[PDB]
């Protein structure tokens, strides 16, 4: 809904602050790492499909941390 | 949102009478909720009809009803000295309400 | 924009892109409420009324 | 083996409140539906009374939708019915209903046998 | 100075004379008296009909739903041109007087 | 025997009551009382001013 | 749906005084478009301000006026004897029409 | 040297129609709209008039636009109205009033000046 799409990247700041900074700024990570934490089997299989696709060593961290990162 | 059936209808004991009731294409024409009910002049009407021919218990299985497109036919087999009701109409609509018949009167001399 | 006794600093093409159900500025008797479809549901469960 | 009996109005004004009531025993109220219509002498009946229910819901009847207010209760097991702001044409006679609910609760889709049983007819007037 | 507000967004709401209306199956979608109006909200979809319903046929019928949608919470948004607003400032020069 | 009708369509029609409503640039969108009706058509457009 | 300018006003001759009106976004919120009318009693009524702050030829200088949203005003500086009439202001809606205020009918003693 | 001068209706009992005239001399007819205010006496200004051209296009007050109509001739280069339906609160003055139509020959934004030159004001009565 209307949650979604928080007016984060316009420009538009200057150096007074936003209206909730600094706990609008660790909410998704903490909220996907809980997500992992209480949702632990869609890691493990990121690992697996992560691993196996993306040759290079760097595509497989990648590509784990955007296929852990898109699912919520 | 009214029904459009005769005022008044006569018969000798012995023919057959029909009343018929003209509905819309929301109403009658459409839908399978036609009932009929008399009232006695002295009692609360009661039901009749089911909805299109089928009856409660009570009455003597003579009273039959159909639809022939807009139209709801009341056939009255065998009349007799009692049943000079009020033979009303009804109908659920499609939206919800229900529309009843404005009345017949009935005889046999 | 300005909500309830709070008011804000927002994008011009972010807040047109916003969804909830709208009215332009300039119309008075505002019945004529536009996206109402985000604001309503239509709940229907099974096969039946809704 | 089903009697609705009702209640009496002796005398009204037009635009006073008339108020009429259904004593329905011997079988189950908490699950079927009570109409309400009006019969004006030789006329229409006007349905008055709109879907009540367990809970008591409303369908609004489209002549009489800013003018009748109608409640309900169940442990007493009768239904309420009151028509405020009368005129020189209200004054006829009453009737009540009988249809069973859906066992979902909800009652729109209405039954094939509607109107089972009847009241009896409390007259009013006015002055 | 003067803004203009272009955009009134609403936030709370609540839907009144809610009404439903159904037709049989394959004879057409259903037709609603008040889906003339732009307050109505409206919604067509499929609910299965038959004879138990009063209809016959044995299929899938059409229903329409419609309830009027009146407000009770808005925002405004207020928009200005570059021009008519001021800019308040204050040149306070130093050798401060007491406090 | 007995049809029922499936669609109404519209051979052939006539407009009454023209009234427009146009606004300043940069100023939202117009608005008018003859919109929230159904009867009415209308469309949205852009002039120059 | 009228424009809301008082009833009347009163100065002195030499005085500098404002006559304001008020409306809607409409009316005067978004358009260029307001006038004034002097209208002497037996007299037809007379222009005295174009579009907003604009003026016509053989009017003098004394009469100017502005525009702030909603609100729109007339000051006459240097009150003389003959501006003793009333002033009906005036607008064009977005939706087509043309409005007039109530009249201030002005005194000058 | 724009002379636009009128004609005067006396008395109108309630129900008559009535109609007033203006002959606009001293520019072109043809390309110029025609307006139409009344005044009673002591109260505002409203907007009866409708918007001619060398097309002739209407364009009535939301007040009481089921109760004017028109007609012009461009031969005799006079504008007339036509009120019918007079009624008891309806004695005023009608005014008269030009603005300048578009290049187009259409009248589809005003002018910004809109009444510059004007009639004398025809006065109507009941009895
Ligand atoms: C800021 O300036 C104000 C204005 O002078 C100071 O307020 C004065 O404080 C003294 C204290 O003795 C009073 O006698 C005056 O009457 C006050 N003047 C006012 C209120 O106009 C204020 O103290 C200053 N603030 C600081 C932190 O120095
Ligand atoms: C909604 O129902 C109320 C009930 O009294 C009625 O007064 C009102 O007119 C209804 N609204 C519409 C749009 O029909
Ligand atoms: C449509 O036009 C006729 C004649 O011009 C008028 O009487 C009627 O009121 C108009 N309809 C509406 C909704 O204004």
């Amino acid at each position: 809904s209307v949650a979604l799409v928080p007016h984060v990247g316009m420009g538009l700041e200057t150096r007074t602050e936003t209206w909730m900074s600094s706990e609008g700024a660790w909410k998704h990570a903490q909220r996907i790492e809980t997500w992992i934490l209480r949702h632990p089997g869609f890691t493990i299989m990121a690992a697996i499909l992560a691993y196996t696709i993306g040759t290079t060593h760097f595509q497989r961290a990648l590509i784990f941390i955007l296929l852990t990162a898109v699912a919520p | 949102s009214a029904l459009t059936q005769p005022a008044s209808v006569s018969g000798s004991p012995g023919q057959s009478i029909t009343i018929s009731c003209t509905g819309t294409s929301s109403d009658v024409g459409g839908f399978n909720y036609v009932s009929w009910f008399q009232q006695h002049p002295g009692k609360a009407p009661k039901l009749m009809l089911y909805d299109v021919t089928s009856r409660p218990s009570g009455v003597s299985s003579r009273f039959s009803g159909s639809k022939s497109g807009n139209t709801a036919s009341l056939t009255i087999s065998g009349l007799q000295a009692e049943d000079e009701a009020d033979y009303y109409c009804s109908s659920h609509t499609s939206r919800g309400t229900w529309v009843f018949g404005g009345g017949t009167k009935l005889t046999v001399l | 924009l300005q909500m309830e006794n709070k008011a804000w600093l927002v994008h011009r093409q972010w807040f047109l892109d916003l969804p909830l159900p709208w009215l332009p500025g300039a119309d008075t008797q505002g019945s004529n409420w536009i996206q109402k479809e985000t604001l309503v549901t239509f709940k229907n469960p099974h096969a039946k009324k809704q | 083996e089903v009697q609705l009996v009702e209640s009496g109005a002796e005398v009204k004004k037009p635009g006073a409140s008339v108020k009429v009531s259904c004593k329905a025993s011997g079988y189950t109220f908490t699950s079927y539906a009570m109409h309400w219509v009006r019969q004006a002498p030789g006329q229409r009946l006007e349905w008055m009374g709109w879907i009540n229910a367990g809970n008591g819901n409303t369908k609004y009847s489209q002549k009489f939708q800013d003018r009748v207010t109608i409640t309900r209760d169940t442990s007493a097991s009768t239904a309420y019915m009151e028509l405020s702001s009368l005129r020189s044409e209200d004054t006829a006679i009453y009737y009540c209903a009988r249809d069973k609910v859906d066992d979902y609760g909800d009652y729109w889709f209405p039954t094939l046998w509607y109107f089972d049983y009847w009241g009896q007819g409390t007259l009013v007037t006015v002055s | 100075k003067q803004p203009a507000t272009l955009r009134k967004y609403c936030i709370e709401a609540k839907l009144t004379n809610t009404t439903t209306d159904s037709r049989c199956p394959t004879q057409g979608e259903p037709s609603l008296n008040e889906e003339q109006d732009k307050r109505f909200v409206c919604k067509h979809s499929m609910v299965d009909r038959g004879w138990g319903n009063g209809c016959g046929l044995f299929g899938k019928g059409g229903i329409v739903t419609c309830a009027m949608f009146t407000c009770k919470k808005n925002m405004k948004g207020k928009v200005v041109q570059p021009e008519n607003l001021e800019y308040t400032i204050v040149i306070t020069p130093h050798s401060g007087e007491e406090h």
